[PDB]
């Protein structure tokens, strides 16, 4: 039912990205900096975007916010395949993360039900211990065994795949096809630990740790024992993990 | 490490080594020659160290600054050549190591065209030695200014980065007991179809560098390369270019006519600076937008002498067509490639040539 659904959502995501100019001399009237913002990154291409989601809340009345709040996972490949579309369409190895940030409620590591699984979610603690960073998968390049043809295999962040059909009919085999390494791209991946703040602890209660991953460019830069506050997704871990795009110092 | 060794009790008839000889030059061009009979007047080098008493004119000792005394003996019958210092244990071992060169020089100038004007020291005694005296950072690389040098040290061994032997860019040493070593120089190499190289030397443990050159005479014929230009002066110029020179007129006017024509240090910028913006080029899709502070040091340790603004300053003056000079927000400066492609080889080496040609013109231009 997302099918139809994820086109119009790109379609409104975009619109909302194409819209939006800069017209903020003066101190008058606003409009968001998301175009020059990409103007800026052109020299540089490093495509670590942040998107405010107070900024993204005044939309269909905040209804756009509340469609995608809950669809997250659901909604992200459409997400960035317009964000794909108006930066190739304003601009002309490639690789893209969309961090989001700023949410109007902090939520503790106590008050996490199963209710908001695939939901974004703010996260506030303090780190306890980091987990050196190392390549991720993310796609990787498999070849057959007759055709020696490449194909291009996405991964799903759950464990090592495998395709089933050769895409080129010259076999319909579903044996194993072998991995390669050139064409895929390779993300850095990071385990941190993060834990119950001694602030907001129950009486009597233990602080529970979790550990939370983190890819792009938001890897290296928390700092060890510090209070952090992270915006990400919260997927499961054959365990609920979390997945975080924003870091930042706060305390 | 591998240096030929070989006897002097057997080569005194002069009839089994000289085959050998010419075949060992091909690979090996250092030789070592021991056991000879200086056993008692190489340890006599103390007679003459503190004269101090005359000017340089282009013969006798530049003293220059108790630290310096290079003798460039003159010969005594050519004409505008004359020098006759007290020299005693100096001359015993001259006429000893003359003759050793003399030995080596009918030994081994008999395998190419013409055996009979290399050697003319024996009519008309053209001779113009190198006592470099350093007596109680430092010189130039020194190759031998004559076509053949004999001469005692301790070491005399190291390597400039080029295409010459033991290629591999670096200084090597090693340490040799109670020998002299042989070098030949660069007319040798142009007269013998390309056997030779050249030896950088420095400040050794047995410091007095006598090298004790064969120098062909003021009017020897050289072939169609050299014709118009004659050894001596050509020699003599690079004697008179190498160390500082303050006494007289002619070689300070030899230096403001001559010192000019050091465009090989920086036109070899030219042969290696593309190359790394393009290897910035395969690599950065950004635009390939540089900083100064980081092609700074790749260019510093991809050439061992100093690189600063100054080199670019010099290219932006010979050529600024190829590059641009504009600054940007920040207040530094920037520069790219104009080529709508990432490189072309062909294209590469006409530009190139035209950097070579377009220096040439200017050092035409320019004197």
């Amino acid at each position: 039912v997302d099918d139809v659904t994820g086109e119009k959502v790109r379609e409104a995501f975009e619109q909302f990205l194409e819209d939006f100019s800069v017209q903020s001399t003066d101190t008058g009237e606003v409009e968001k900096v998301y175009r020059a913002q990409i103007e800026f990154m052109k020299i540089y291409d490093l495509n670590t975007i942040y998107i405010d989601y107070q900024h993204l809340s005044m939309r269909e009345n905040g209804a756009l916010a509340m469609a995608i709040s809950e669809q997250y996972y659901r909604f992200l490949p459409f997400l960035q395949k317009g964000l794909r579309r108006v930066v190739r369409k304003y601009a002309p190895e490639r690789v893209f993360q969309i961090s989001f940030f700023n949410l109007p409620t902090v939520h503790r590591i106590r008050d996490i039900r199963s209710e908001k699984i695939g939901s974004l979610l703010s996260i506030s603690g303090t780190v306890t211990r980091t987990s050196e960073v190392r390549p991720e998968l993310y796609k990787a390049s498999f070849t057959c065994d007759m055709c020696r043809a490449i194909v291009d295999n996405v991964e799903q962040s759950f464990k090592y795949t495998e395709p089933t059909f050769c895409p080129n009919p010259s076999c319909e085999n579903r044996a194993f096809w072998t991995l390669n390494v050139t064409r895929s791209r390779f993300l850095d991946w990071q385990k941190v630990r993060i834990q119950e703040n001694a602030n907001e602890i129950p009486t009597g209660s233990m602080p529970r740790t979790l550990d939370v991953i983190l890819r792009g460019d938001s890897v290296e830069r928390a700092k060890p024992g510090d209070r952090c506050k992270f915006t990400g997704v919260e997927i499961v871990v054959p365990k609920i993990s979390f997945l975080a795009c924003h870091v930042i110092s706060i305390g | 490490l591998r240096v030929p060794v070989i006897d002097l009790n057997r080569v005194s008839d002069e009839e089994q080594l000289l085959p050998v000889v010419r075949a060992i030059l091909l690979q090996h061009d250092t030789f070592l020659l021991k056991n000879y009979a200086n056993k008692a007047v190489l340890d006599a080098l103390l007679a003459g160290l503190t004269t101090k008493d005359l000017p340089d004119t282009s013969q006798g000792f530049d003293a220059n600054f108790v630290w310096l005394e290079q003798y460039i003996f003159d010969t005594d019958p050519q004409l505008r050549f004359d020098r006759k210092c007290r020299n005693e244990s100096l001359c015993s071992i001259y006429s000893r190591l003359f003759k050793l060169g003399l030995f080596f020089a009918q030994l081994c100038v008999k395998s190419v065209v013409s055996s009979a004007e290399l050697q003319d020291c024996i009519s008309t005694s053209h001779y113009a030695t190198k006592l470099t005296r350093y007596f109680n950072r430092d010189y130039v690389t020194f190759l031998p200014t004559g076509v053949l040098t004999i001469f005692p040290c301790a070491k005399a061994i190291r390597y400039k980065p080029s295409t010459m032997a033991t290629t591999d860019n670096s200084w090597v040493s090693i340490d040799e007991p109670d020998c002299l070593l042989f070098h030949t120089g660069t007319l040798l190499a142009r007269w013998s179809q390309g056997m030779h190289t050249t030896s950088p030397l420095q400040i050794d443990p047995r410091a007095n560098i006598v090298s004790l050159t064969i120098w062909p005479p003021l009017t020897t014929p050289i072939s169609s390369k050299g014709e118009g230009t004659i050894a001596n002066h050509l020699l003599e110029q690079q004697i008179k270019a190498f160390p500082k020179v303050a006494q007289q007129y002619y070689p300070r006017e030899l230096s403001i006519l001559r010192l000019q024509d050091a465009m090989k240090f920086v036109k070899e910028l030219f042969t290696v600076c593309e190359t790394v913006l393009s290897l910035n080029a395969l690599s950065r899709s950004t635009g390939v937008p540089p900083e100064l502070h980081v092609l700074l040091p790749q260019i510093s340790s991809m050439m061992k002498r100093k690189i600063v603004q100054d080199d670019i300053l010099k290219l932006l003056t010979i050529w600024s067509d190829a590059y641009v000079v504009e600054l940007n927000s920040r207040g530094e400066l920037t520069m790219n490639l104009p080529k709508r492609d990432n490189l072309t080889t062909l294209t590469n080496k006409s530009r190139t040539l035209a950097f070579v040609e377009r220096a040439e013109s200017w050092y035409q231009q320019v004197i």
